[PDB]
């Protein structure tokens, strides 16, 4: 079925790019109401929405000032972490690289 | 390579290529170069309960007897919150040269009545092999046969001290099946037990379990009649056998055992279970049986 | 079985 | 019964077109590799199709929605302009809410983009540490000559093992006896043994 | 992105067609999301907070990827019906301005990407609404926009100032 | 065999069709996908053998879900006898396969594997479920009416057709 099913959506989706192309807006007919009914439902679902996103954007405010504190201490211990771990590649760099077997035998 | 490949290997698994494998049929394996023969044949007929073992990091088929000491101090340390832990490589339990040799760890109670055998192996287990680095000795296979208890602290020490995780390998249906047809399919003779599949209808009030024993002969001449392609057995063959089981259980009771779920295979090969106290090995095809298994703890490691 | 047993 | 009549016409104006999809490909009478590639040519040029379609129909909705309601400012008290008061009330406090999501989210980006900065060149310092690591790995290859260094350093295995017994009889013997311990100039710097 | 920045840190074309297809794919997933749930704005606010992250990609991240809205995403966001999210738009609108003015000193992201981008500033620079006709109703070109931008607008503020 | 266009759509009638040997979880399907008080008339429809004995009166079915039981064998050998009971026209957007048992994992007598190559070569969405649980049907059941309002033409701008475009 999957080649005779490809060929079929083909031909059907053919017909669909045929179909949308035919559909012109349909605004002719519209509503003999004055569209108050609708305009006013649009916006009371905006409240319905707003009301909803911004406790969605206030919560990823709250979530994005927590993550910028936290942040904010990883990058505080990473720069820690960075001058700690340059400063000890410089000091072990020629410092215990210096080590001659001869000379570890007479610590020995 | 050495991590991003495993990546790879996961993705391929989970796009789900089509897998219906032919898997070859299980070859009658001669005890390859030095297997214990006392040893061996006591793992033979004894019931492995199943697990999936994460790779051994940092380990050594050099230091057993430290490792061994370290966890016979903490056995009998869980008894504290007369027992003797002798770990025990094996030689010759590994499919290709390269695999990690497989090791026994067993609970010896003054004679030598062990009590647990714990038992890691990796055989034919290159798809994971290739995929560790090597600090890690992958031994995808557990296989402890001693009581749930002492299997479950052995674990957890081998978790403290190489990073190694268990998950109870559990063979689904389908590989229960699978395992079923092919060792049928092998060219063994005089037939230890009779080829029993203990099914398991899904009532909810109820639990009845259904054993279709079949004479392992008849289960060979009724193999043989859904198997065409000689070497390898294909999972239209494995479901054909199934489908015979099937249609001559269901011409007599009028119950569809397609239904139900397997949840037992015993075979003159090797008995096998789901739930996890599944490895029963019968016979010497057990480099085989453990071939499918690791590659079968392989899938759950991986 | 076939009520055979 | 206007709000329910208007989905039961969007809904037949999408069946109509259904059946009318599948009437023309009735009407209508190899490279599988391709057959997908044209038929995910459809539904790239389809949704160029039917997504100017909703620009459109959106457009002309909104178009007649803005005229409708401009009818409302020539209208009386309307409650609903005491709702869309509250609305002005809630889009400031979201756009303000943005306006904050404009600044907390950079300084993040940038905390962030330093701290990976950060993570990257620590993983290329402790990476030669490592293999700095790794170089005094080949100095204790030059221990492991053994000419030497393995003799001393078995005498001083089994030296320190008898100077940890005689440190370890005197911790035994400045405690058990009449020792007087700590109040003895001697045994004081003597016991406090180092290990 | 941020493991992308490094990469042009750390010394491309076979990744950059990765973001920019995950950006393509995303924007299919939000122009067909809008169709399931009829350009539903608290879906469009997140959809746009998607586009909020895909036009700061050369300012913030120096990828080349400036990638535009796919058309059934900028133009419901202009005829949406709530200035929350028409401003959103209008701020990534500005957002898109500025990385293509900054991507055209250091340099398809040049030839397509400008086109429908104009595509889109004709558009909605000739629309700049029953969403501001609330916002005047709860009210002299100048008062007007002193009015609104007092009033939280700041991406129309910032894509006005353009 | 069943079509997806015989019949006239109702007016406000999504009507999904369950196809599954096991009707214990086509009923709590069923109960979970008219648990939600949605906007569509749903008349859910079970069954399990697509065969269907042709009986009149019938609505347009707007969707067909072939709840395949990774458990059995049966739910799946059944399913490819009820698959050639289906159009080529109904596997196009009105064609669902569930999967449940699936995550389990130690009771499927079927591979994961076989069940997507199944709904890969017929061309269809395959959503994977796990039925005997209610905290996975009730969300399970809203993307079965979601889908349903997809395929039953009810969101006014996404065809059965350009479901599985967006499904595949």
């Amino acid at each position: 079925a999957q080649l005779s099913l490809l060929i079929m959506q083909v031909k059907c989706l053919t017909a669909e790019l045929s179909q949308w192309q035919k559909k012109t807006p349909e605004t002719i007919p519209l509503t003999e109401d004055v569209l108050i009914t609708l305009g006013k439902e649009e916006f009371q679902k905006l409240r319905q929405d707003l009301e909803m996103v911004l406790s969605t954007k206030e919560s990823k405010n709250e979530k994005l000032k927590e993550d910028l504190e936290r942040e904010q201490r990883w990058l505080d211990e990473q720069q820690q972490i960075m001058e700690s771990l340059n400063v000890l590649h410089s000091e072990l760099k020629n410092k215990v690289e210096t080590f001659s077997e001869s000379r570890i035998f007479n610590e020995l | 390579t050495p991590l991003q490949k495993r990546l790879e290997s996961v993705r391929k698994q989970s796009s789900f290529i089509l897998t219906p494998p032919r898997r070859k049929i299980p070859q009658c394996s001669q005890l390859q170069e030095d297997v214990d023969p006392q040893k061996v044949a006591f793992l033979l007929h004894k019931q492995w309960t199943l697990y999936s073992l994460t790779p051994l990091y940092k380990f050594s088929y050099s230091n057993l007897k430290e490792y061994s000491r370290l966890l016979n101090a903490f056995i009998v340390a869980e008894k504290q919150k007369d027992i003797k832990v002798i770990f025990s490589t094996l030689l010759g339990m590994k499919g290709t040269q390269r695999d990690p040799e497989a090791f026994l760890v067993q609970i010896v109670s003054r004679e030598g009545k062990v009590l647990w055998t714990g038992w890691f192996c990796c055989v034919f287990g290159d798809s994971l092999l290739e995929t560790v680095s090597e600090d890690f000795t992958c031994l995808p296979l557990f296989l402890a046969n001693g009581a749930e208890s002492n299997t479950a602290i052995i674990g957890t020490w081998f978790q403290k001290t190489f990073d190694c995780y268990f998950s109870p390998l559990a063979i689904n249906a389908f590989n229960l099946s699978w395992m079923a047809a092919m060792w049928t399919a092998c060219k063994m003779d005089h037939y230890v037990a009779t080829t029993e599949f203990l099914w398991s209808v899904p009532c909810s009030p109820q639990s009845l379990d259904i054993s279709f024993a079949i004479h392992p002969e008849d289960a060979k001449a009724l193999w043989d009649s859904v198997h065409k392609t000689p070497g390898e057995v294909t999972q239209e063959e494995v479901d054909l056998f199934m489908d015979c089981l099937y249609s001559h259980f269901h011409r007599h009771f009028k119950i569809h055992l397609s239904a139900t779920r397997l949840v037992r295979v015993s075979t003159s090969v090797a008995s096998a279970h789901t739930d996890g106290k599944i490895k029963i090995l019968c016979h010497k095809y057990l480099i085989g049986v453990l071939a499918y298994l690791t590659e079968l703890a392989i899938f759950q490691i991986e | 079985e076939f009520i055979i047993d | 019964r206007m709000t329910l009549l208007l989905r039961l016409r969007a809904q037949t104006k999408q069946q109509l077109l259904e059946y009318k999809s599948m009437v023309d490909a009735s009407e209508e009478k190899k490279q599988i590799e391709a057959k997908i590639e044209d038929l995910e040519n459809e539904i790239e040029e389809v949704k160029v199709a039917f997504e100017i379609k909703k620009l459109a129909l959106d457009r002309m909705r909104l178009s007649t929605a803005l005229k409708k309601n401009l009818e409302k400012i020539s209208r009386q008290s309307s409650v609903l302009m005491d709702n869309m008061k509250h609305l002005l009330e809630l889009n400031k406090l979201i756009m303000k809410s943005q306006q904050e999501s404009w600044d907390l989210e950079e300084k993040l980006l940038d905390i962030r983009k330093k701290r990976l900065q950060l993570k990257q060149a620590s993983e290329s310092k402790l990476l030669e540490i490592q293999t700095e690591k790794n170089k005094q790995k080949i100095d204790l290859d030059s221990m492991e000559n053994s000419e030497r260094i393995k003799i001393i350093r078995q005498n001083l295995q089994m030296e320190i093992k008898i100077t940890t017994v005689i440190q370890h009889v005197f911790q035994n013997l400045i405690l058990g006896s009449k020792v007087n311990w700590a109040e003895d100039p001697a045994l004081k710097e003597i016991v406090l043994q180092l290990e | 992105l941020l493991w992308l920045s490094m990469d042009i840190h750390m010394k491309l074309g076979g990744s950059m067609n990765s973001v920019s297809k995950l950006i393509h794919y995303v924007g299919w997933l939000s122009t067909t999301a809008m169709r399931l749930e009829s350009n539903n704005t608290f879906l469009l606010h997140f959809i746009l907070d998607f586009y909020e992250k895909v036009c700061d990609i050369y300012i913030n991240y120096n990828l080349p990827l400036v990638v535009l809205f796919p058309p059934g995403i900028f133009y419901s966001a202009l005829l949406s019906l709530d200035t929350s999210i028409l401003n959103q738009l209008c701020f990534i609108m500005h957002r898109y301005r500025k990385n293509l003015t900054a991507a055209k000193k250091n340099e398809n992201f040049s030839s397509k990407t400008y086109q429908e981008f104009n595509h889109y500033l004709t558009s909605m620079v000739g629309c700049l609404h029953p969403s501001f006709l609330s916002y005047a109703v709860s009210f002299k070109w100048s008062w007007y926009l002193d009015y609104l931008f007092s009033q939280g607008l700041q991406g129309l503020k910032l894509f006005i100032r353009s | 065999v069943l079509r997806p266009l015989d019949k006239l759509p109702g007016l406000n009638t999504a009507t999904i069709l369950l196809v599954g040997t096991e009707d214990a979880l086509l009923q709590q399907l069923a109960d979970s996908m008219l648990k939600e008080d949605c906007a569509s008339e749903l008349k859910v429809h079970l069954a399990k053998s697509l065969p269907l004995p042709s009986s009149v009166n019938r609505p347009r079915i707007d969707l067909i879900v072939f709840v395949v039981n990774l458990h059995s064998k049966y739910s799946l050998q059944n399913t490819e006898e009820s698959l050639r009971h289906v159009d080529a026209s109904f596997f196009l957007g009105k064609v669902c396969f569930l999967a449940t048992g699936a995550g389990r994992e130690s009771h499927c007598s079927i591979h994961r594997h076989t069940v997507v190559k199944l709904a890969h070569t017929y061309q269809s969405p395959l959503l994977y479920c796990d039925l005997e649980v209610e905290g996975f049907r009730a969300t399970m059941a809203q993307r079965l009416v979601r889908v349903l309002q997809i395929c039953a033409g009810h969101v006014p701008g996404v065809s059965a057709l350009n479901l599985l475009s967006l499904l595949r």
